[PDB]
């Protein structure tokens, strides 16, 4: 299913960007490194058209599905970051390559005891992570999700109290403010 | 929480 290869935040009524908080556009945020925009596009590029369709005072979901249902090639009207500059591009929809990395990577269990773990992750560098969110709760068994945050400068955790012998779904977020970036990521481990 | 952002 061709993809353009980068991620938008923003909109009226939206949840926001890391970029310009104050302002409601629409913004390029994450790009994928060897997909179709990945010379063109960068992080903090506001989209005021796209394929003659204005993203100015847009929604968030109107923009994601204009985007998805486009022919393959998409023309973008964008505003770079004094100051600014307003900079028409071409991009090509790709089949085509690849699956997204998480955010942020590398998520690990490094030391154990019976009710406890140490996890460690790899510091997401990208954008800016105001904290990580931490989730643990019993794979697919009748159990509630229980969940605490470390600053963003935190690249490890310590999850206390579990119940010893259990498997335990371990998910970590990337939040920029309530809500976190794409692909958060997950492991198993009993 | 939801993510912030959404592939295209
Ligand atoms: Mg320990």
């Amino acid at each position: 299913s061709p993809e353009l290869g980068f991620s938008i935040s923003g909109g009226v009524g939206g949840r926001g960007n890391p970029f310009r908080p104050d302002d409601d556009g629409i913004f390029v945020t994450r790009v994928q490194p060897e997909g179709p925009a990945s010379k063109l596009l960068q992080p903090g590029d506001k989209i005021i058209q796209a394929n003659g369709y204005s993203f100015i005072n847009i929604e968030h979901g109107q923009a994601v599905s204009l985007l998805k249902t486009f022919q393959n090639t998409v023309e973008l009207i964008i505003v770079r970051e004094g100051a600014k500059q307003e900079i028409r591009v071409r991009v090509e929809k790709d089949g085509g390559s690849g699956g997204v990395s998480s955010v942020p990577t590398n998520l690990e269990v490094v030391a154990a005891t019976p009710t406890s773990l140490l996890i460690s992750w790899d510091a997401y560098r990208e954008l800016p992570v105001s904290y990580y969110r931490i989730t643990y709760g019993e794979t697919g068994g009748n159990s509630p999700v229980q969940e605490f945050t470390v600053p963003g400068s935190k690249s490890t955790a310590t999850i206390s109290g579990l119940k010893p012998g259990v498997d335990y779904t371990i998910t970590v977020y990337a939040h920029y403010n309530y809500h976190y970036y794409s692909s958060p990521i997950s492991i198993n481990y009993r | 929480p939801q993510p912030v952002d959404s592939w295209v």
